[PDB]
């Protein structure tokens, strides 16, 4: 199976979503946490996937394109997570951004499992 | 528009048409065989009217019955540009509309941002103001929503905002 | 603008660039003609005396009777999405045509645009 | 103040004639353009006073409050508030019987446009 991660994604996020996520006590982790965003990825985001080779993935566009959620093939993702802001300074523009996002993925698939954040 | 039985029409008087392409339109030169009205005497007009007596609250709203009309919601602060509102009230007050057949506004918006248009309106009748947001479910239904004939939704923020993407939300 | 906006007229344009306001008037035997002037509304072929061509009524037998019968135009028509279909169903959603052909039949549903007169 | 300040009605009402107009762009903020100044050389004392030029300003009344502490004591000037675009406040003043209109610019320090500067 793969899940999917889609937000607003930056080094101690991702690090703090990974490091509970591949831990090796939880024996089940045969999952592919295949990522996504728009602006294409810098800093040691490039070196953290490159360690993380077999486990982690990436892409580029917004999630809120139609040919975009098809090239990633979520068709058959058992669940889609979401990261959410929580140092913006207008709390309700972000969340109302998720909001957007979680109607734009159940329009594409009507039965998908999402676990998404609130502010 | 639409003149009838009572104009003979005069040499060259250029009317306008409908039709598919230029070609099959060019067939029809070849044929072959007290204040209540404005100055002008277009809108209706009243006296001007305090913000306070048009201003109103969710139960005045619900003793109020308002049935047949149009809400407009309005998005909007005391820092976002202007969209001349006064432009959109003025279609709806012509003169053709009998004074008992005319169409009641609310608006629910900001009472802030409002401050800075209301000036602009205070010639029209049947204008009233319900404070709140549209996002609350009691300020819709206090105003009968259900019973609207139509509910225009609008944003005075949408050209500054920030983000690219993400807009009208 | 003279159809949408209300009236565009030279008089008005001229109290307007002077002005860039209104004041009120007075009623006078003149000036009161400007009412006859014909607005945009929608009738309903159910209950009312056109009702007799809702089941299979050409469109231009219709216009032509609303002419010669109260100089009554009408040149758009509102229709539910599946009025082809004859399925019956609970969509509200109804599409818009524009100049319709004569040899055009009359769905009993049907919504029709149009001017009418001042009395 | 009260004794200078003109309204519409009072200012159709009087007559006007070789006399001179000023008009101002000007607010709290902007700064302090000086007209005592300019309001001496017509009062001067050369020519007699029948023979004396009327002089009217058309600006914002809160600029000319600020700049009227220095100014009360000339005699035969009026004041009227309004704007100097409006078609019906020049009107109001007779400018074709005027001697000469002159126009000012108050904020000309302030504004950094490189564009749109004395629009």
């Amino acid at each position: 199976k793969h899940i999917v991660v889609c937000g607003h994604i930056t080094l101690e996020s991702v690090s703090n979503f990974l490091k509970d996520f591949l831990h090796k006590d939880r024996d089940d982790v045969n999952v592919e946490i295949v990522f996504l965003h728009n602006i294409s990825p810098n800093l040691e985001l490039e070196a953290l996937f490159k360690r993380h080779f077999t486990q982690v993935e990436f892409y580029q566009g917004s999630v809120l394109n139609p040919h975009d959620l098809a090239r990633v093939k979520i068709e058959s993702a058992d669940a889609c997570l979401i990261l959410a802001n929580k140092y913006c300074a207008d709390p309700d523009a972000e969340d109302a951004s998720n909001i957007m996002r979680v109607i734009s993925i159940k329009n594409y698939h009507p039965k998908i499992r999402i676990i998404t954040q609130m502010l | 528009i639409n003149p009838g039985n009572h104009l003979k029409i005069q040499e060259g008087t250029l009317g306008f048409f409908i039709a598919s392409d230029a070609k099959e339109v060019k067939r029809a030169f070849f044929y072959c065989k007290v204040k209540k009205y404005d100055s002008t005497g277009m809108f209706h007009w009243c006296a001007p009217k305090e913000i306070e007596k048009v201003i109103l609250t969710r139960s005045e709203a619900a003793m109020t019955v308002l049935s047949g009309h149009v809400v407009v919601c309005i998005f909007g602060d005391v820092s976002s540009a202007l969209i001349g509102l006064r432009n959109l009230v003025m279609p709806l007050r012509a003169s053709n509309f009998h004074y008992h057949e005319l169409k009641h506004i609310v608006f629910v918006g900001s009472i802030e941002y409002l401050k800075r248009e209301w000036e602009t309106l205070h010639n029209f009748p049947k204008v009233s103001i319900l404070p709140g947001t549209p996002l609350s479910r009691a300020d819709l239904r206090a105003v009968n929503i259900n019973l609207c004939d139509m509910c225009v939704i609008l944003s005075a923020n949408q050209n500054n905002i920030d983000d690219t993407s993400l807009q009208d939300k | 603008r003279t159809l949408v906006t209300g009236g565009a007229t030279p008089e008005l344009e001229a109290l307007i660039a002077e002005e860039n306001a209104l004041r009120g008037g007075y009623s006078t035997p003149q000036t009161l003609a400007n009412r006859d002037r014909c607005r945009v509304a929608q009738l309903a072929l159910l209950d009312g005396p056109f009702a007799d061509l809702g089941d299979g009524g050409c469109y231009g037998d219709l216009f032509c009777k609303a002419l010669k019968t109260y100089n009554m135009l009408c040149f758009g028509i509102y229709r539910l999405r599946d009025a082809h279909l004859s399925t019956p169903s609970q969509c509200t959603k109804r599409y818009v045509i524009t100049n319709p052909p004569y040899e055009f039949e009359l769905v009993p549903t049907d919504l029709i645009f149009c001017l009418m007169q001042f009395d």
